[PDB]
RNA sequence: UUGGAGAGUUUGAUCCUGGCUCAGGGUGAACGCUGGCGGCGUGCCUAAGACAUGCAAGUCGUGCGGGCCGCGGGUCCGUGGUCAGCGGCGGACGGGUGAGUAACGCGUGGGUGACCUACCCGGAAGAGGGGGACAACCCGGGGAAACUCGGGCUAAUCCCCCAUGUGGACCCGCCCCUUGGGGUGUGUCCAAAGGGCUUUGCCCGCUUCCGGAUGGGCCCGCGUCCCAUCAGCUAGUUGGUGGGGUAAUGGCCCACCAAGGCGACGACGGGUAGCCGGUCUGAGAGGAUGGCCGGCCACAGGGGCACUGAGACACGGGCCCCACUCCUCGGGAGGCAGCAGUUAGGAAUCUUCCGCAAUGGGCGCAAGCCUGACGGAGCGACGCCGCUUGGAGGAAGAAGCCCUUCGGGGUGUAAACUCCUGAACCCGGGACGAAACCCCCGACGAGGGGACUGACGGUACCGGGGUAAUAGCGCCGGCCAACUCCGUGCCAGCAGCCGCGGUAAUACGGAGGGCGCGAGCGUUACCCGGAUUCACUGGGCGUAAAGGGCGUGUAGGCGGCCUGGGGCGUCCCAUGUGAAAGACCACGGCUCAACCGUGGGGGAGCGUGGGAUACGCUCAGGCUAGACGG
RNA sequence: CCGAGGGUAGGGCCCGUGACUGGGGCGAAGUCGUAACAAGGUAGCUGUACCGGAAGGUGCGGCUGGA
């Protein structure tokens, strides 16, 4: 789950996108954030579209 | 996303009617939309996208100040909960206008026992709490009929604006009701946004123990104004005078919120549990 | 039976057919025997219709069927001149 | 729910008729000329295998037959009763 | 659509006075003669040795910035030279040269290629008696390329012909003013045109 | 000779080996953020899952007889509608899909002395005589329906017999040919149908036969994926004689006789896949791929089968079994992989639209009828191409915001501001695509003359009036173009590879600034590339991965010197084939371009003919330097 | 007669799942020893054999990539 906080827990549905993370040994989908019941994250600026964030006023 | 009104439906006792179009006010079946669920909002293709109030009201029902303690670690505390702001936005973090505090809202005591809780025990947040969840609103009995006037025209610079209004009680619920009663233009066009600004404003704090106000209609019906002097910010204070002079006037008292409780005990001390 | 016919070629608003022999049972636009000449029915160039007027003759001579509107062309381009 | 491919089917099947009751009598009458040769049983065989010579062209006429099935048929019906007087001759009447 | 910003810094970037912006580029009120550094917190910070990449990458935005021209149209127009036959960097220059949006240019019916884009898209151009509105119409060689005269009447081409009274245009080119048309008479060759454009590493960029 | 770039990463450092990763191009894409106009393309990749509703194939009164509604009057008859019926042609085309198929299925080139081909076109001959049946219709049972049952009348281009025999068919013999090809004689067998009009004459039909054209059937060479941890397979199995079947060859099917047939040149088996023109990539060689469009194939809920027929073992025909669903007690009904549409599944994939005006198709003398082929329109940045969000002027340079050594630097001519142009909108006009069929003259021909019809569409485009009128996305340690402040403190996070973060982070989060693209920009997934990293082009094996533990030898591969025969390879010329579209080059049509037309250039590969003989092959003859022997 | 398919019976291959068990990979800071790398403190490696908590040790023969 990338991002700085999320919003996902049991029975969460969600989408899952390619690309593993190196660190986390098994670990070889990322979920795309802002999809279903993924959301974006608040408060975020820069690369907001790999993020599920729109665009503020 | 965009839809697709194939055909259009009617109802009847025995069988299934249709129709060529449906005009505001009716309803009826829509035949073809795929991806349109309960409490979306439908408007045309060429047409102002609105979201109508479809899907609404939470509503927190406790009250809890933390006081950032100390004292160049308040930033933390305010994204610590933008964080919790969107992984449980059930809770409402809010300044006090007045009193100028971060008043951490929420629905029960063990909602704010959590939170509280994580909230130190995971961010170490240099502050600390009381605190009670006097959570209670304000609303009239009966129909009060005032006025709202704000003149100083005492040296030239400004401040003129005048207005009456019918504050009556609503139906408890239904939240806040405003409608511009204002015949010709005894108060100017442009005046009447920034009247509500006052009217809103001064429902926010109440005149008993000071706890927003809500449900109550609003019907501003009169006004005068002047020409040189009448400037927005002398039409947004006298509303404010007159709904806190309004509210304060035909009887109001405290609303305190009540829970729908279901305790599973076991049956050996049901009775211990029922009588208390 | 084996027929001279128009085949659509071109575009949307744009047609350009090429009078064509083929047996009858075929796809318009689909293997036809022998190309026979073309037709530019909105006229946007000089030649609007050519036609090797040898071939039609043998073509027709061994019993090809020509269109409603493919004598049309033949015929104006002078098949049956005598 | 609708059709002309009805009538065509209350159509084929007079024709399928008609056709079965020709095919029918070929055979039988083949077959029983074969027969008729194979003993020979002469003046007989002929005669009949002139029936069947006549019935064999004449479904050859409609859709029954095919012109070359009615030829293949004849061929072989001749050859038969040929090959077969073959065993004792005395071929009169006519059919060689 | 094109670039439709601000141009003097493109200029202060490309460290070279690109002819963007009309008379000013030639008053001393131009950016690049007040300064010659580029844009932003560090253009006067001491240049750190470019790499080859970058070098080319420079020398194309160059080129590009130019002819106001989408890096789509661009390479377009750049493989088309390559398919086409002999030199690559010649008959991209040629075929850059040929746009009409460009024509309308150097036979300075307007004063900036945005100015004569403009023209070009507005109606006031035609070529060869009909109107063309189309900024990439490629100019072929022979063509009569005049201002409409239903809008010969109008104060900018009148401004911009009376500055082009003896002036000489390019050896491909021919200007009557008055009648105010013009023709393509060829398409030019390299050394008959300067750019501040090393021609061969645009095409060096695209080999990589 | 129009074609070929590499980078980061193993060490303290080096050189090498070697994997991993990136930049490029592509897609029927999808997902995030964002989104103004138009054009041409294109849009269920998954469940060949299940489908509500409408439409997708009919037509001829110039084949025949009929019942009901009219229109002139003397219950009559004519007539034209109309509904079915009989009859004819169509329904085997057109349209959908890729399930099955590793096969003569497809590709390419041939064979058919082993064959068919309705309509169309040429050439020859004929249409004489007689008879007959069934529907419609009138009569009668059952049903809640499908509907059906039985008795009787009747017409024809429906059915049959007789005759004519140009001719064709079969058996037997002979002549030429050589697989069943053409010819001949005697025997036998076989044709037919009328309708119409302006009626001593034409028109559409019918009959047998011959040829053509077109479309096919069947056969054969060569090419067509993965596993040998699938190595042996085969009883209609391989061949033969006879016979059945077919348009026709054949173990295609049957009976008998024989004991065969296939396989390391990969049989059998398992897995996967419709194949091709082409498409994408690539310097090429190569790799990958088969959506759209064109060609063939296969399939029409899962199966079997035959009928009719020129043609089917028939998507919207029949029969039977199965599954499923449906309508109200015997039964019946259904078949969207046609067009739209619903439902399910899915990351995902369109309007229950318009018109037969055109092109093509079916029937028709023709008017015409039908055509979800097709021509258009709709939705979707799916893709490609075009176009807009303004242009010129405008300060040693406002405000705000960022940086600072506190002097200043930056955003930035950017804005404001002036002027100019004028996307949108508004009025006026307004298409090409449409000239045939038909009518008139001629002769129902050649030729001339005339008329009718436009879904798109009051759209394109043209004229006039006319408003400054959307910008977003990725990125800024290195690869790799773009740098500083703050926050944070191995946290929170980034991450394609190397790696960043432990209090001064150009690598996280915001900001200001910068770079790159721009109605898009990014991400994920897959293909080719870079990968000379399966190396034919174009690699390797002492120590990096890699020489079999060593012999002997089977198959196979390879093979000394001279002379001759053949010409198999190899080379050369000619000729046929290598469809169209595509790709290429040239020209042109849409204001350009995409897209589209015309013309050119052709090659590999096979067929045939002709030629050469160095090398390779084979055959013959000779040698002694390899090899073997005394 | 053949014939969709239904039934009976017995085989072959594949896939998924199974108490429990085998070892394998990975995992910022566990426990025991110290086998290897310096003659690594008994040169090392080796095929095999037997043994031993573990690395390993020992026999026999081999290799130098050791002295
Ligand atoms: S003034 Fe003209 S030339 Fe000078 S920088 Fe600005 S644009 Fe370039
Ligand atoms: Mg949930
Ligand atoms: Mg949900
Ligand atoms: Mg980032
Ligand atoms: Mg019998
Ligand atoms: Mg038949
Ligand atoms: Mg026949
Ligand atoms: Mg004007
Ligand atoms: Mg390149
Ligand atoms: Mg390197
Ligand atoms: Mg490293
Ligand atoms: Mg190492
Ligand atoms: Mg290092
Ligand atoms: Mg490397
Ligand atoms: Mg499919
Ligand atoms: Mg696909
Ligand atoms: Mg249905
Ligand atoms: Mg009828
Ligand atoms: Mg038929
Ligand atoms: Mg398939
Ligand atoms: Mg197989
Ligand atoms: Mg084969
Ligand atoms: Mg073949
Ligand atoms: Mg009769
Ligand atoms: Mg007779
Ligand atoms: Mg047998
Ligand atoms: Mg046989
Ligand atoms: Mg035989
Ligand atoms: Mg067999
Ligand atoms: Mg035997
Ligand atoms: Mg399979
Ligand atoms: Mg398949
Ligand atoms: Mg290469
Ligand atoms: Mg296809
Ligand atoms: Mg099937
Ligand atoms: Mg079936
Ligand atoms: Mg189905
Ligand atoms: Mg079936
Ligand atoms: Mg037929
Ligand atoms: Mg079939
Ligand atoms: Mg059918
Ligand atoms: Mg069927
Ligand atoms: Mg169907
Ligand atoms: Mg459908
Ligand atoms: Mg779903
Ligand atoms: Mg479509
Ligand atoms: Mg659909
Ligand atoms: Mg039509
Ligand atoms: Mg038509
Ligand atoms: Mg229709
Ligand atoms: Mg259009
Ligand atoms: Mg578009
Ligand atoms: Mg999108
Ligand atoms: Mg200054
Ligand atoms: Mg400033
Ligand atoms: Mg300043
Ligand atoms: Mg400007
Ligand atoms: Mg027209
Ligand atoms: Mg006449
Ligand atoms: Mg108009
Ligand atoms: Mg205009
Ligand atoms: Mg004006
Ligand atoms: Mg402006
Ligand atoms: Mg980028
Ligand atoms: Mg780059
Ligand atoms: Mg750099
Ligand atoms: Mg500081
Ligand atoms: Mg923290
Ligand atoms: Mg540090
Ligand atoms: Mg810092
Ligand atoms: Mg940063
Ligand atoms: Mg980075
Ligand atoms: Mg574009
Ligand atoms: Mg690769
Ligand atoms: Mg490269
Ligand atoms: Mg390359
Ligand atoms: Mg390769
Ligand atoms: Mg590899
Ligand atoms: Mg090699
Ligand atoms: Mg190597
Ligand atoms: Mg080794
Ligand atoms: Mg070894
Ligand atoms: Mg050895
Ligand atoms: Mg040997
Ligand atoms: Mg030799
Ligand atoms: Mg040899
Ligand atoms: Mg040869
Ligand atoms: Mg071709
Ligand atoms: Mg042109
Ligand atoms: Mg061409
Ligand atoms: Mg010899
Ligand atoms: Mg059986
Ligand atoms: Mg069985
Ligand atoms: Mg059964
Ligand atoms: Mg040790
Ligand atoms: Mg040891
Ligand atoms: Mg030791
Ligand atoms: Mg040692
Ligand atoms: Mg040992
Ligand atoms: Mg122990
Ligand atoms: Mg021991
Ligand atoms: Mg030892
Ligand atoms: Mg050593």
């Amino acid at each position: 789950i990338p991002g700085e906080g999320h919003n996902l827990q049991e029975h969460s549905v969600v989408l899952i996108r390619g690309g593993r993370v190196k660190d986390l040994p098994g670990v070889r989908y990322h979920i795309v954030r802002g999809v279903y019941d993924a959301a974006g994250v608040k408060d975020r600026k820069k690369s907001r579209s790999k993020y599920g964030t729109k665009k503020p006023k | 996303r965009k839809e697709r009104v194939a055909r259009l439906l009617r109802m009847h006792a025995n069988h299934r009617e249709e129709v060529e179009e449906l005009k505001a006010g009716d309803l009826g079946a829509v035949v073809g939309l795929k991806e349109t669920i309960t409490g979306d909002t439908l408007v045309g293709e060429d047409a102002p996208r609105v979201i109508l109030e479809s899907i609404e009201v939470p509503e927190p029902v406790i009250d809890v100040a933390i006081e950032p303690k100390t004292k160049a670690d308040q930033e933390k505390l305010s994204q610590a909960l933008a964080r919790l702001a969107e992984e449980d936005p059930t809770f409402r973090v809010s300044t006090h206008p007045e009193t100028g505090q971060t008043i951490i809202s929420g629905m029960g005591e063990l909602h704010l026992e959590i939170i509280v809780d994580r909230l130190k025990r995971e961010f170490k947040v240099d502050a600390n709490v009381g605190k009670p969840q006097v959570a209670y609103r304000e609303t009239i009995t009966k129909p009060v009929d005032v006025e709202g006037k704000f003149i100083r025209q005492t040296g030239g610079r400004g401040q003129y604006g005048h207005v009456k209004i019918k504050v009556e009680p609503l139906p408890r619920g239904s939240g806040f009701e405003f409608v511009n009663a204002i015949v010709g233009g005894v108060i100017p066009k442009e005046y009447i946004p920034a009247v509500q600004k006052g009217i809103e404003e001064a429902m926010q704090s109440g005149p008993l123990i000071g706890f927003p106000v809500v449900d109550i209609k609003v019907t501003l019906y009169d006004g005068s104004y002047h020409e040189v002097d009448s400037s927005e910010m002398a039409f947004k204070i006298a509303g404010s005078m007159a709904i806190k002079e309004a509210v304060q006037k035909g009887d109001p008292v405290i609303l305190e919120p009540i829970m729908r409780v279901e305790v599973t005990t076991p049956e050996e001390y049901m009775g211990d549990v029922i009588g208390d | 039976m084996v027929k001279i016919r128009l085949a659509r070629f071109g575009s949307k608003h744009n047609p350009h057919y090429r009078i064509v022999v083929t047996d009858a049972r075929r796809k318009r636009d689909g293997k036809y025997i022998e190309k026979i000449g073309y037709y530019d029915p909105r006229k946007t160039t000089p030649d609007w219709l050519k036609v090797d007027v040898e071939r039609a003759r043998y073509w027709l001579s061994v019993g090809a069927q020509p269109t409603d509107t493919a004598r049309r062309l033949l015929r104006q381009a002078g098949v049956f001149r005598q | 729910r609708n059709l002309s491919a009805l009538k065509r089917h209350r159509q084929s099947l007079k024709r399928r008729l008609r056709n079965k009751a020709k095919k029918s009598a070929i055979k039988t009458l083949s077959k029983k000329a074969i027969q008729l040769a194979q003993e020979g049983k002469a003046e007989e065989a002929l005669k009949i295998m002139r029936k069947a010579e006549s019935l064999i062209d004449k479904a050859a006429k409609g859709s029954t037959l095919h012109k070359n099935a009615a030829a293949r048929r004849k061929s072989r019906l001749m050859r038969k009763v040929r090959q077969l007087l073959e065993a004792a001759g005395a071929p009169l009447i006519g059919g060689g | 659509g094109r670039y439709i910003g601000p141009v003097c810094r493109l200029c202060r970037r490309e460290g070279v006075k690109l002819y963007l912006k009309g008379e000013r580029c030639y008053s001393p009120k131009c950016a690049m003669e007040r300064r010659p550094y580029p844009p932003g917190q560090h253009g006067q910070k001491r240049a750190r040795r470019p790499s080859d990449y970058a070098v080319r990458l420079r020398e194309k935005q160059k080129l590009r910035r130019i002819y106001g021209i989408s890096e789509r149209q661009f390479r377009n127009l750049f493989e088309e030279a390559s398919k086409k036959k002999g030199v690559t960097g010649s008959v991209f220059l040629g075929l850059l040269e040929s746009r009409l949006d460009n024509v309308v240019y150097r036979l300075g019916f307007a004063v900036s290629r945005r100015q004569a884009r403009q023209l070009v898209r507005h109606g006031h151009i035609t070529v060869n008696g009909r109107r063309v509105d189309l900024p990439s119409y490629r100019v072929r060689p022979g063509d009569e390329i005049a201002v409409a005269e239903k809008s010969r009447n109008l104060e900018l081409i009148r401004q911009n012909l009376e500055a082009m009274k003896g002036r000489k245009v390019g050896p491909w080119l021919s200007l009557d003013v008055e009648g105010m048309k013009g023709k393509f008479l060829r398409l030019p060759d390299r050394e008959d045109l300067a750019l501040p454009v090393n021609e061969q590493l645009v095409i060096e960029f695209y080999s990589r």
